[PDB]
């Protein structure tokens, strides 16, 4: 389902 | 025995992932979802140019100077039905800090001189989008000593006392402003780590600095 993107700096 | 290959993957879409993972399996490649010691490739999402975003997987790639490269080592391995040579494909930077700074290829190359040698550095809480360990683990591999507390500091005129902190994360308090009455030491932004790993070169402080109240 939900895809949490990954954290991107 | 020889160190085996163990990848991680980063930036990439459940799609992209599915495909490398069935092509982890035709080659037999460990594939891992967390990054660890026994790591030895990290596989980031670039452009045409080889330039990817800054990710934690990314970091840690770095300061433990193991191979990145880009995902289209993996879709060129598809149209060609070989297993090209990944060297061909690392990644030139990133878009922050420059898109050909060459910065994993250098952190390869100087392990026996590492940028944080010598610096004892504090992860003063808290922080958003990256653990606290996990960042406390990116400056071990990069040969900083972990502080932490703030009382913890070696006293000594050799030692090199460094205070990291994120702006960002702190919601409820202005604190970070007043840490310099607690101890001798300089403050700085997580960005002063950041860059200084994906450029692996330690950065002037200067520009890092947080403003602290006598």
């Amino acid at each position: 389902g939900e895809y949490s993107r990954s954290p991107t700096f | 025995v020889n160190k085996r290959m163990s990848m991680v993957v980063s930036g990439l879409t459940p799609e992209e992932f599915m495909l490398v993972y069935k092509f982890a399996r035709k080659h037999h490649i460990t594939l891992t979802n967390l990054i660890t010691e026994e790591t030895t490739h990290v596989v980031m999402k670039t452009d045409a140019e080889f330039v990817c975003e800054r990710t934690l997987k990314y970091f840690l790639g770095i300061a433990g100077g193991k191979w990145v490269v880009s995902y289209f080592w993996v879709t060129q391995s598809i149209k060609e039905r070989k297993m090209l040579n990944e060297h061909d494909f690392e990644v030139r930077g990133d878009v922050v800090n420059g898109r050909n700074h060459q910065g994993p290829k250098r952190a390869r190359e100087s392990q026996d001189r590492k940028i944080f040698r010598g610096l004892e550095i504090c992860c003063y809480g808290p922080f958003t989008n990256m653990p606290t360990d996990q960042l406390e683990w990116m400056v071990q591999l990069c040969g900083a000593s972990v502080v932490k507390e703030l009382s913890s500091f070696t006293l000594g005129t050799g030692v090199h006392p460094i205070v990291v902190v994120q702006p960002d994360a702190w919601t409820e308090d202005n604190g970070f402003h007043a840490i310099g009455q607690m101890c001798e030491a300089p403050v700085v932004t997580r960005e002063w780590v950041l860059d200084s790993v994906a450029l692996y070169q330690c950065q002037e402080l200067d520009t890092y600095l947080i403003p602290q109240i006598p």
